[PDB]
């Protein structure tokens, strides 16, 4: 059970948007929030997540993305 | 896309939460129990903390 937190660039909420479907499809995600005064953290939650492969997506996809914080939860 | 669904929470304006679930699989979101129908929807549909669920396949996000 780790708790994964991404800075992913997402200005607006069809970026949000697309970054939400987009953790969420990587094995083992069980939920992904948005969270930050600036809406633009992702809150991944799951079991067994590549933590290096979820950020190269979001990276490919958003422009932005930087691994924050990995947490056993 | 390692489950079928996505089910996405609206609350407040904004969807801000999404929960993955195979076709047919009961998940957990918040205290709740939620039931994802072999169509990837989602019951019950209003959750008591009046946030509303929706669904379908990965792909279609």
């Amino acid at each position: 059970r780790t708790k994964i937190v991404v800075k992913v660039h997402m200005p607006c909420g069809k970026s949000r948007a697309k970054a939400l479907a987009l953790a969420a499809s990587v094995n083992g995600v069980d939920s992904v929030e948005i969270t930050g005064e600036d809406k633009d953290r992702l809150v991944v939650v799951g079991r067994g997540i590549d933590p290096v492969r979820l950020v190269a997506l979001l990276r490919e996809k958003c422009g932005l993305a930087e691994l924050l914080m990995v947490e056993l939860v | 896309a390692w489950k079928d669904c996505i089910i996405q929470r609206y609350k407040d304006g904004d969807v801000n939460n999404i929960y993955t679930a195979n076709r047919n699989e009961e998940i957990t979101i918040e205290e709740y129990k939620v039931f994802v129908n072999e169509a990837c929807h989602p019951y019950p549909v209003i959750l008591p903390d009046r946030s509303v669920l929706s669904g379908d396949f990965t792909s279609a996000y």
